[PDB]
């Protein structure tokens, strides 16, 4: 089993910028399809953005696209999520899932994700 | 020339003869026709009894009722034929006994019925139990249902009386009863009785076991299981029903080591 | 003559057709698997085929050795209250999934086995205590001989028990055993009972276990650490690898689909679900 | 008392006055007295699946109607 | 004595080796083998035996009898598929559990022609023509009769001969395909469409079912043995 | 007939000349490399040549084994919170420069490989704690088999996964693997995509990775320390040496000039400068 | 059995050796090789092919 | 100066153009000078228990009365 | 010299083996065996000799 | 079933009634059943670079003008 050690939430207000780090423990190399999610408080548990370990290609959710950028720390097995422009509705328990892979097929949502992350929650306070 | 059909067949052993007009030809399991124990592979030393005609004859087991709720049926050999005239007798009066079989599963409907029955001949058909707490616990009585046979079921129901357990089988149909996928069952010698085509099945099985000859009362060689591949529907009828009958027949059977009569506690 | 390493039948060239011959049609009802070749239905060109079944012949299917058990031994200090644990494992392939499923494809078989023993050890207490290279004994007690009682009783004088003395830190140990069945083939499945319950007798003495036969009884293996008591406790494990060789089989059965539960064919609740969800209309 | 057999050659080096071409052979010598000890030759035969696929009494001729 | 030298690999236990060793039971009399009827020589033979494919693995129908019954009807003619199936004899849940499938889980590369046989099971009175199709991969999986039509297909015809066999010829880029879910070495699609419609006279069951069978042809072969994903012993 | 170990053509003696034959002239435009010999332009004496190309034949060019990876395993104490690390490396030559560049000179090749495993270990904590000789397992999981999950799950029962059991402190381990390509030659380069993006479908499911093909997928190696938990943590590394043998190649390509970046042919910024400064007029 | 003696070099892994070893995939059917056009036999042949020398390697 | 003998074959692989059929032989070569060092051939003879079972002076003919 | 490789089982003492070994008393003159009357060849012969079965094994 | 071949001799000892002169040969015996296991013979062939150097359709005659 692969372990996904996530980090690290918080409820900063609108327009904000925080970030989540998630490790491969795990054996990050060609397998894992590190993806992001956030459980919209009981609505509610959508897939944010997902990166391919092998190449570093990102895809995002029509919601997050643009503000949120997925980053990759290849050598130190970590996949980040620069959570930008945090607006009140960016309130949800964040996730980090990682499956395996298809030798050459890009890591998408319909594809993964076998293993589960901690689910560190990031909330965006309102005005 | 003389219109010989692979649908019209006539089986004759001893004093009986089963004809048929809607046959799907016949299968000689594994491609070996039954035969008497050879001298190359002989084992026990005393002269072997060869009941022949007194045993080599079609016996008819009791008929079953095919409906929509029928999940399946199963019979063991020589078990089932333990009350069949002399073959029944010669069976109890010996330690050893090898026998072949010719199973002719009959069952006809009409051009207005539909469904499919797969007759399978599983060698060494070990069936599963009913309790989820005790393995291979099933009792002898339950294990040998005789001429009435037992039946498959739609769902596994655990035996929960641990005070006085039922100690019987609870074979789940899609799992061919012994935890394997039915869809693969087609590996054992078999025939499918598809109501639209034929009305009988004919498998000839040659004795198959780990020994040259063995105890009958103890170890069951063969296993005939009949499951409904396609369920039975008729007309616009809510309660259709057609009967299925198995007429088995021992062949080239021989027994060794006469003794005193064995009386098994069947109940 | 047709050996395993022979080329498969070269596929012939066949052209258009409009005849009374019906290759395409069958009636599985007969029970006969319709034997068609590519050229039967569609037009084919000539093809000189090179693929051979050579790596799927019965021999090759079992040609890999497989773990069958994990036997635990140890040598604790003489000062200890607990007794020097020697392992005794009954020889049966049925203790682990892997080899069993591969063996289940067949009703019967005859195979001369080859056993290999990988022995690994380690310390237990966190003491910078030492231990001299240990020497193990693996003694094959065939059915009925006196099973060892103490790690140090006579039984180990191996007057006739074929044994092996393995020094640690050397190439794994290996012994060959010919077909030892009491039959003409080993029975992977035994439908029936050992004892027939008699009408004039007590049910108790008339009762046996379904599917339990002597056919597959083969004695036990006894493993012990030959070196005497050592101040620093050292546990070790003996993995046994079995590789069937010179194998032959009889009568195919369908492979085991649901998790095995115990030595019988039996299954437990909850595990009776093998296939997954998929739609009849989605490729 | 050796057992010189042939090996079915796969990837052929660029040689033939040693390797590649001239049929490559291997030698084997049984070292023990018990059959049970020899290494499997792997030089096994094959048969026709007919004993399984075509178990029908009356020989099947594919071209014709299977039920006549 | 004889001067020798230990090369790389001395003392390495290869589970897949093939070396001779000593005998633990000297001079044991091996019991002679009898002629048990039905000796298998190669796994491929078993693979050449027909096995019923569980086509319908829907939520409620999976792991229950309903899984092997493809239900046709007497509804009017449409160009919609009766049954779909990816030609992934080892990766597609539908093929994965058949005999041909189960043998495939012990190899890495399968090869050769595969055959699909269908058995109609309705009344004798009911009749029709169903189109069974095979489209090699690399285009939209056929969804309308039209397209399946263009590819390799056989137009069956229900009658006195209860079963129809379609051969799916070995048409592929490589020389063996990955026994797993792989795009590069994908297999294709098999499909069944009503060519006409299933007609029934009055007082006859309006909905009858078919059964499907797969198996290998004489040119089928596999290679490179591996362990299977179809079994696991937790702890 | 002309073998690798044959003497090069003896250079002939040739004297003064004044003819219409023009050896010296060409027109590389044709694309043909002008084939002149020393004697063509300048006067030569007779020379019996002894040098032979014997050490540069395709076979000899690859005849040295080469490091392909460094796999990390370890056996920490049972008391530890961190889990016993077992390594899993995908088999691809592309992980290290050295062998890759040597392989890149060719578009395609067929080669039966021979793997060697040198395993070295060491302690980590500064404890005069001991450790008994360890035993390693290297299990070849071919494409699609269940990849090991825990250092101790069933997967390791190697029912069919060809494995190796290496005791530490012995001669490195070695296994031979024949050409295992799904093709007729291994493709060092694959121009194209696995999936064709279809017009009636989502880009997502239509998207693959350029130059990524199954042609070069060969399963993974799983390495673990067989000995159970030991009070003193001991890490170890497994270097894998690959030496292509019985090799043959096809179509020459120019050697890789700028530092490799990833599994593709791709290159990174900054590294795109191979040659140095030198003057057009200075020898 | 046969009395032998291990000489210098026993257990030395020479990356440049040439010894036979065991097979990790018994009886594998090697796919027959086709005739791909353009097979090289020796590195020297490649060396006999004309290549454009980069004569001017000045700063700019 | 080898000793090529035969092995009585038990379980026969599916081979005969190497194993199975064509009588399997094994080679042995004595390595030492002292008889005491060779491995037991196991190719021993048998006799008739008569020296024990029928130790009667006047040959016993089973069919007849044993005391005449 | 001759390149060899130690396979599984090197150094395993099998009490039931059958390998040759060295001689601890070179050139010892074995005393010739005489013809002692009554040589057994196989355990089965002894088994073919009649023995009185102790049928009554009652308490006393 | 051995493979006795020759070795191309380099530095010649001062011998010839053993070494040096009388063509030095070496023996090889394949020990395994799989081709994949044999050691490379190195006794490979060579070809003419023409398939690379002179890939011109109309055979090149060096002496003459290359473009006629
Ligand atoms: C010192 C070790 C000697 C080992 C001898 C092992 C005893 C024989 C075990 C045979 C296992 C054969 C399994 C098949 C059993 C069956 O299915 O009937
Ligand atoms: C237990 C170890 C067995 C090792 C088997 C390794 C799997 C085969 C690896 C083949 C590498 C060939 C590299 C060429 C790939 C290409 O360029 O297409």
């Amino acid at each position: 089993q692969v372990q996904l050690q996530e980090s690290g939430g918080g409820s900063v207000q609108a327009g904000g910028s925080l970030r989540l780090s998630c490790a491969a423990s795990g054996y990050q190399y060609s397998l894992l399809c590190m993806a992001w999610f956030r459980q919209v408080l009981g609505e509610g548990r959508e897939g944010v953005a997902f990166i391919t370990t092998y190449n570093g290609a990102m895809r995002y959710a029509d919601t997050v696209k643009g503000r949120f950028t997925v980053s990759q720390d290849k050598d130190k097995n970590t996949v980040y999520l620069q959570m930008n422009s945090l607006k009140p509705e960016d309130t949800a328990i964040y996730y980090c899932a990682a499956g395996r892979w298809r030798f050459g097929d890009i890591c998408h949502e319909g594809s993964g994700y076998n293993y589960w992350g901690q689910g560190t929650q990031v909330t965006v306070s309102s005005h | 020339a003389c219109g010989y059909s692979d649908r019209v067949l006539q089986l004759t052993l001893g004093n009986s003869t089963i004809t048929t007009q809607e046959a799907a030809n016949s299968v000689v399991a594994y491609g070996r026709w039954p035969e008497y124990l050879r001298d190359s592979e002989a084992n026990p030393v005393d002269q072997p009894t060869e009941p022949d005609v007194a045993a080599c004859r079609f016996y008819t087991l009791d008929t079953v009722s095919w409906t929509k709720e029928s999940r399946g049926w199963w019979w063991k050999l020589p078990d089932a034929l333990r009350d069949m005239g002399l073959f029944g007798q010669n069976m109890y009066y010996h330690y050893l006994g090898r026998s072949g079989y010719t199973v002719h599963v009959q069952c006809n409907a009409s051009k207005f019925h539909q469904g499919a029955l797969g007759v399978f001949a599983v060698p060494e058909m070990c069936l599963a139990g009913d309790s989820n707490t005790t393995t291979m616990h099933t009792s002898y009585q339950n294990a040998n249902p005789g001429e009435k046979g037992g039946t498959f079921t739609g769902t596994f129901t655990p035996d929960n009386n641990q005070t006085s357990p039922a100690r019987r089988f609870c074979p789940v149909d899609y799992l061919l009863g012994n935890g394997t996928l039915l869809g693969n069952a087609f590996v054992f010698p078999h025939q499918i009785i598809n109501l639209r085509t034929n009305n009988c099945a004919t498998l000839v099985l040659p004795y198959v076991n780990s020994l040259s000859i063995d105890s009958m009362v103890k170890h069951n060689n063969w296993g005939i299981a009949i499951l409904p591949l396609a369920p039975l529907n008729f007309a616009s009828e809510s309660s259709p029903e057609i009967p299925i009958t198995l007429t088995i027949a021992p062949m080239c059977c021989e027994f060794n080591g006469l003794r005193n009569i064995t009386l098994p506690r069947l109940q | 003559a047709a050996t395993s390493r022979d080329a498969l039948p070269n596929t012939e060239a066949s052209g258009p057709t409009h005849s009374k011959e019906i290759p395409a049609l069958t009636a599985v009802e007969t029970g006969a698997t319709n034997p068609l070749v590519p050229s039967d239905t569609v037009q084919t060109r000539h093809v000189v085929q090179h693929r051979s079944r050579s790596e799927s012949s019965i021999e090759s299917f079992f040609a890999r050795g497989a773990c069958v058990t994990i036997m635990t031994v140890d040598n604790p200090a003489s000062t200890t209250n607990k007794d020097k644990l020697f392992a005794v494992w009954k020889i049966t392939y049925k203790d682990t999934v892997q080899l069993r499923r591969k063996l289940e494809f067949f009703t019967y078989s005859r195979f001369d086995m080859e056993l290999t023993f990988v022995v690994t050890a380690n310390f237990t207490e966190t003491n910078n205590g030492h231990a001299l290279n240990q020497v193990y004994q693996i003694m094959y007690v065939p059915p009925g001989a006196p099973v060892p009682e103490k790690w140090d009783d006579y039984t180990w004088q191996t007057s006739s028990n074929p044994s092996i003395f393995y020094t640690y830190g050397t190439a794994p140990a290996r012994i060959s055993v010919p077909y030892v069945g009491i039959s003409n083939a080993y029975s992977h499945f035994y439908d029936g009972f050992s004892k027939v319950p008699l009408k004039d007798q007590s049910a108790a003495l008339g009762d046996s276990l379904y599917g339990a036969a002597s056919l597959n009884d083969f004695g036990i293996l006894a493993v012990r650490v030959v070196n005497d008591h050592n101040p620093t406790k050292v546990t070790s494990k003996i993995r046994v690898y079995l590789k069937p060789k010179h194998i032959r089989v009889w009568c195919p059965r369908p492979p085991r689909a649901v998790a095995y539960y115990g030595p019988g064919v039996d299954y437990k609740d909850g595990t009776l679900t093998p296939l997954s969800t998929k739609d009849l209309t989605t490729y | 008392g050796a057992q010189v057999s042939s090996q079915k050659v796969g990837a052929h080096e660029n040689s033939n006055r040693a390797y590649g071409g001239s049929t490559i052979n291997y030698t084997t010598i049984n070292y023990y007295r018990d059959s049970a000890s020899n290494a499997a030759s792997k030089q096994d035969f094959s048969q026709d699946p007919s004993k399984f696929t075509e178990p029908i009494k009356d020989v099947l001729i594919k071209t014709a109607p299977m039920l006549n | 004595g004889l001067p020798v030298m230990n090369t790389p690999g001395s003392n390495q236990y290869l589970t897949a080796d093939n070396f001779q060793s000593p005998c633990a039971l000297p001079e044991f009399d091996v019991t002679p083998p009898i002629d048990i009827p039905g000796e298998v020589k190669n796994m491929m033979e078993l693979a050449e035996i027909d096995t019923m494919i569980p086509f319908d693995l829907s939520a409620t129908k999976k792991n229950t009898m309903e899984m092997y019954r493809v239900r046709l009807s007497d509804k009017p003619h449409t160009d919609d598929p009766i049954l779909c199936l990816s030609l992934s004899p080892a990766s597609d849940p539908r093929l994965s559990h058949t005999m041909l499938g189960e043998i495939l889980n012990y190899y890495t590369h399968w090869a050769g022609s595969l055959k699909f046989t269908f058995l109609f099971c309705g009344s004798m009175m009911a009749t029709g023509k169903l189109l069974v199709s095979y489209a090699p991969p690399g285009a939209d999986p056929p969804k309308k009769r039209k397209e399946a039509m263009l590819g390799t297909h056989v137009i069956w015809d229900i009658g006195l001969q209860s079963s129809c066999t379609m051969v799916v010829p070995w048409i592929s880029n490589t020389t063996y395909r990955q026994t797993i879910d792989d795009s590069f070495t994908e297999g294709g699609y098999i499909s069944v469409f009503y060519q006409t419609r299933i007609v029934v006279p009055l007082s006859t069951p309006r909905e009858m079912d078919i059964l499907g069978f797969v198996s290998a042809c004489n040119d089928f072969s596999v290679r490179l043995l591996r362990d299977t994903t179809h079994i696991e012993q937790k702890a």
